[PDB]
């Protein structure tokens, strides 16, 4: 790792200059090295605070919620420094990290950005509360482009159909527990009873990581799997019989 | 009337915003309410139309048993009619909380003592004894089919007083957020428009005595 | 200018603080003291400190965690009961918000100005908090024990039984930090700790 | 406490159910059911039903289907959840189903 | 401009003068015209002006008075019937909601096109106040009475056995202040005044 | 933004252009391609294309329409399904569904990467619809003829003495224009409305 530290106390312009020395940086190491490279831009909102006061220091009228109307080009000229190039083995992800104004997505940081980049995770108050550490809410989230990420040979073949069905369990899972909570348990059925134990494991450990046990996918696919098997073989119903005949027994 | 009258600001956007996460979390709620209620509505009414078909058989048998008692014994009915005291058969009610609402049921209680207990023993005693058994019978479906009306009409109020606030959230409070929520974004594209023509004015009049204070140097 | 925490000194402040100790206007109206939100409210040295707390205080970050989890659950149960009212309710849900009453009323809520609560010691609020959560896990497992059989320990046999055992629990605030040194309110909270679990044995 | 059931019908649905246990004469003396004579008018079955659907210890009140249509108005007017009633078949009369007063409040049913 | 009453010339204005005769959209979209609406609009000047309605008519301000606690009443009821329908009321409600109904569509309302409506002399405009208050004032004291006992009056009754005195009510507006005269127009609603109280004696 | 249409951007882009064809989300997590929404998409083109339509297709604005029709009478009639069930909506509805189900799920649906639905061209795309209404009309003409008659027919009926007909109009989306001639299509076509007016004389 190349790590850039600018405090809050640093000069608003060397924020500016952080991020464009992360991707000068990042674009030497893949585009002239080779190298695989991962991005962490840990938090686009006091960098837009940042052109926010740039802006004013030209004496220019500031555009939409008081940010400059150019604010698009230039987290695009931050955000598009990434991707894989012709004939190299190099290529620059980004993981940017945002704090949503008013926690809300409307905000011009989140709403550009969400234009700019290939979806999004949200971190979740209400997890954070309920303390599942990393509070990843994985129901509002969507990384795009996992449809490229996830394939025979760069995962095991199952992983985007387990992701599926998880994903279904979860938000069931959740409708139930909406549910409960206006029937309470004695009229529920035995499926959704399975699905409330669902959401318990597959919080507590699923998403539940704690800051240094490393997960490997293959690992997380077995966990996922270990959820999975809470249900009879027949009610999974967006994986095909081939990949639960291969991996729905434990 | 068709806005909540809350005067525009940022704050007012945040609140309206969250009074639609109020509104539709109140909405689904009573939804899964409007639904559990009325899937056991649904199987209410399927148990009535089952009960009065046993209440069909167990009435036919039971009529058909008067026939086979006014052989053995006579004109019985005036002296069953004529000499009555105590009943031997009784209903207590009690509340079921299925669906998240009170259902009121009743259960067949019996008393133990036969209010006719030596009619028919000059004749016809034995096909009495049948015909008490039959009505028995009868009777304790009578409580359970009593038992079903009983949830059916409270479910019947019930579904629609819950159908009622949904639908009163649908068109009625959700439209007024969602309106209100509307013109408070308008109104605050307003005052960012003021602000930028003001700002525009100002940087202009800064430019003009630029200009003037160069101008003055020649 | 009206409570808003999106008002830009707040969001400027909000990037730069690592504590923040949201008022509400809700509980100062309702003259809950000191009125703090404790679902809006946060503060990133909880990783720092938890090496000091597993020092010199071993059983605080359990308790801690279990804390803002049972008022977590209480704002779940408290919106749900707008419309079910307690129908719907299982007994471990109301073992919840009765827990998250006491922990709301007598440990989060403090009286500023009267001299039982003008400042309260570490000893007396990690005492507290651990009665309030070992009631809770005990009435809990008391709950749960009873799944599926024979007989249930229901949440208002527990409440008649621990009636003794609720108001000592309330009345753990009203301990003198002065004329009450660390010693004797850690010895009865460990008399409330033991009676705590010999009144709920009675049920076991 | 509990409460007790009601009958309003032919002599033979009458002493049906009187030997199924049902019957018993009230503190005032009055019982609880009326015999219908075929020459009975509508005002004594209907001001007996308006008696029984009000009375505090009757929670159930049988009608035999042929009287239940006769006094039709005032039944299918009787909208309380708790004193139900049950419109009953009987020996040379309709089926149990017949017009049925819950059968066709409901929108789910043909 | 939109009209919304929050634009600045409307708030200058406000800060300003003593009567604001607010127009409702919502009713001139309804064709009720004059479209002022009662709720929102005020005069500050009421007071100064009861010093001369004693010199002319004693009854006007106690009619004044009763009229908006009517209006005040039916827009109170309007937020429970937008929510539940016209079933849940009590009788007193109903009477409330269709006199307020009456007062809308019968003295608010005035068809400035007409011989009948074209101006309204202020004798006319206390009578016809008086007569509608009359009305509910006296329906509101049938039913009051007799609720207390099983020979009940319902609003029902009251609009099934007065449906005349209703029609009556409601056709006051359509007297001729050039044709029919001052005197004239007060016997007349003289007589629905004695329809009145004989009904609601025959209803007693 | 987040589906809304009232963007300046969007609403003066959809005010301009004379077609829309609503792409849907729900649609596509179904697998549904196109997965255009049949109720928010339209043309205004219909008009001009019509000269061109009455030259060289003369059938196929009699087809678009009823099509239309049909479709609309689907998303009317599922609020009955819901609120009573498909098993208490008459004859005509029933039959209704069944082909508006044909439609969705044979004709507007059309799995690209297949070897049939590959390309459509429109003298197969007016072949298929000129089939599935046929067995519509002739459909609605039995039920309709026979309402209120002793004898009387329903979906269960038909499907019961021409069930291959349903199989043989689900089958016209894998007849490929490739392997088969379009003369071959054409008669196929020809052949399923003389089978299905055959099946259909069965019954009437």
């Amino acid at each position: 790792v190349c790590l850039f530290l600018n405090l809050a106390n640093d000069p608003t312009i060397e924020r500016i200059i952080t991020p464009r020395l992360a991707l000068t940086t990042a674009e030497f190491l893949a585009y002239q090295c080779e190298k695989h490279v991962l991005v962490i831009l840990t938090d686009m909102s006091s960098y837009a605070e940042a052109l926010r006061e740039v802006s004013a220091a030209r004496e220019e009228v500031p555009g939409r919620r008081g940010f400059p109307g150019y604010m698009y080009t230039d987290l695009a000229t931050i955000y598009e420094r990434a991707g894989r190039v012709e004939g190299r083995n190099g290529s620059i992800t980004q993981i940017p990290i945002l704090t949503m104004p008013n926690d809300d997505i409307t905000h011009p940081i989140p709403d550009l950005t969400g234009y700019i980049t290939e979806g999004q995770i949200y971190v979740d108050r209400q997890l954070h509360n309920r303390q599942i550490y990393p509070p990843i809410n994985v129901l509002p989230s969507l990384s795009r482009l996992m449809k490229s990420a996830i394939g025979e040979g760069m995962t095991r073949k199952d992983h985007a159909d387990v992701s599926n069905q998880l994903y279904a369990c979860y938000a069931i899972g959740k409708d139930v527990q909406a549910m409960k909570a206006v029937v309470g348990e004695e009229a529920l059925t035995s499926d959704d009873l399975l699905y409330l134990e669902f959401l318990q494991k597959f919080e507590k450990n699923f998403i539940t990581q704690g800051p240094y046990e490393n997960r490997t996918v293959y690992e997380t696919l077995d966990i996922g799997w270990q959820l999975l098997r809470i249900f009879p073989k027949e009610m999974l119903k967006r994986i095909p019989q081939s990949t639960l005949s291969e991996f729905y027994p434990r | 009337k068709d806005r909540i009258e809350i005067f525009p600001s940022r704050m007012a956007q945040t609140i309206m915003k969250a009074r639609l996460k109020g509104a539709q979390t109140g909405r689904n709620l009573l939804k899964k309410k409007s639904d559990a209620l009325t899937l056991r509505f649904r199987q209410i009414l399927k148990k009535i139309i089952e009960t009065k078909m046993l209440m069909g058989e167990v009435m036919r048998e039971a009529a058909f048993s008067l026939a086979e008692a006014k052989f053995t014994a006579g004109d019985f009915s005036t002296t069953v009619i004529q000499n009555v005291n105590k009943a031997q058969v009784k209903i207590r009610a009690k509340k079921d909380n299925v669906a998240g609402v009170t259902l009121p049921v009743f259960e067949h209680y019996h008393e133990g003592t036969d209010s006719y207990e030596l009619t028919g023993l000059a004749r016809g005693g034995e096909q009495l004894a049948k015909l008490k058994r039959n009505y028995a019978k009868a009777v304790e479906l009578l409580v359970e089919l009593a038992s079903l009306q009983t949830s059916f009409v409270t479910l019947d109020e019930a579904i629609k007083i819950t159908n009622r606030r949904v639908n009163a959230i649908e068109h009625v409070i959700i439209p007024r957020i969602e309106r209100t929520l509307a013109y408070i974004i308008t109104e605050l594209d307003e005052r960012e428009r003021e602000e930028f023509y003001r700002l525009k004015k100002i940087q202009e009049k800064k430019k003009i005595i630029k200009e003037k204070s160069e101008k003055d140097l020649e | 200018p009206g409570g808003d925490f999106s008002d830009p000194v707040t969001s400027a402040t909000l990037g730069i603080v690592q504590v923040f100790w949201g008022l509400d206007k809700k509980l100062a109206q309702r003259k809950h003291f000191p009125s703090v939100n404790w679902l809006i409210s946060y503060s990133k040295y909880m990783r720092a400190l938890d090496e000091y707390y597993d020092k010199h205080f071993t059983e605080f970050v359990p308790l801690r965690t279990k804390a803002k989890e049972i008022l977590q659950e209480e704002e779940d149960l408290a919106e749900i009961v707008q419309l079910v009212g307690k129908a719907s309710l299982a007994e471990t849900d109301k073992i919840t918000l009765e827990v998250a009453k006491l922990i709301k009323d007598d440990f989060l809520q403090q009286n500023g100005y009267t001299p039982y609560d003008r400042f309260c010691p570490f000893y007396k609020t990690v005492g507290m908090l651990s009665n309030m959560i070992s009631f809770y896990d005990m009435a809990r497992r008391a709950v749960e024990t009873t799944a599926q059989s024979d007989n249930k320990i229901t949440w208002s046999i527990i409440r008649e039984h621990m009636g003794e055992i609720l108001y000592k629990l309330s009345s753990m605030k009203f301990k003198d930090p002065v004329k009450d040194g660390e010693a004797k309110i850690k010895a009865d909270y460990a008399q409330l700790l033991e009676d705590m679990q010999n009144a709920f044995r009675s049920l076991e | 406490r509990g409460k007790l059931i009601a009958v309003i019908g032919d002599e033979d649905t009458v002493t049906g159910f009187l030997l199924g246990g049902i019957g018993e004469l009230n503190k005032n003396r009055h019982p609880n059911f009326l015999v219908v004579e075929k020459d009975t008018t509508i005002n004594e079955i209907e001001d007996t039903f308006r008696q029984f659907l009000n009375r505090d210890d009757i929670g159930i009140i049988l009608i035999n289907q042929y009287i239940a249509e006769m006094v039709r108005h005032a039944l299918d007017a009787h909208q309380r959840s708790i004193p139900a009633v049950l419109e009953i078949p009987s020996k040379e009369h309709p089926y149990d189903a017949a017009k049925d007063s819950i059968l066709r409040r409901a929108k789910g049913m043909f």
